């Protein structure tokens, strides 16, 4: 029987996002949708916006 | 007209027109998309990151900011209501000016 994904829960990935002066680890996605709060996934090889799909490779 | 009654009808208006953000994601999405004039903070939570990384992105933005004391009277207020417990919300914006918006920005 193939199994459902199941989501694996983050606790307060928020947190993970900022350094406390203020630092923004995350890159944001330079796009017009997304705009600065949205940040882009840091993948081991590349940038990936979840909200536009928007990919920059290493 | 005390400064607890007047954030809960700029609140309950807010939520009327859609003008809220409540938890600590969109909150922080609202500040930092140079928007959400004001801020509301619970000082119940036992998470110190949390209120550190509330606080410095709120100096940062240069707005208004208020400590509340009970994070579930938080929540039943912004409308999470059995209550979810809200432990940071912002305000978008306003639906209209009243007393309750007055006696705020005077208290600012
Ligand atoms: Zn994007």
């Amino acid at each position: 029987k193939k199994n459902k994904h199941k989501r694996k829960k983050v606790k307060l990935a928020v947190l993970k996002y900022y350094k406390v002066k203020i630092s923004r680890l995350r890159r944001e996605c330079p796009s017009d949708e997304c705009g600065a709060g949205v940040f882009m996934a840091s993948h081991f090889d590349r940038h990936y916006c979840g909200k536009c799909c928007l990919t920059y490779c290493f | 007209m005390d400064v607890n009654t007047a954030l809960q009808e700029v609140l309950k208006t807010a939520l009327i027109h859609d003008g809220l953000a409540r938890g600590i994601r969109e909150a922080a999405k609202a500040l930092d998309k140079r928007q959400a004039h004001l801020c509301v903070l619970a000082s119940n939570c036992d998470e110190p990151m949390y209120v550190k990384l509330v606080e410095a992105l709120c100096a940062e933005h240069q707005i208004n900011l208020i400590k509340v004391d009970d994070n579930k009277k938080l929540g039943e207020w912004v409308g999470l209501c059995k209550v979810v417990g809200c432990s940071c919300v912002v305000v978008k914006d306003y639906g209209k000016e009243s007393q309750a918006k007055d006696v705020i920005e005077e208290y600012f």
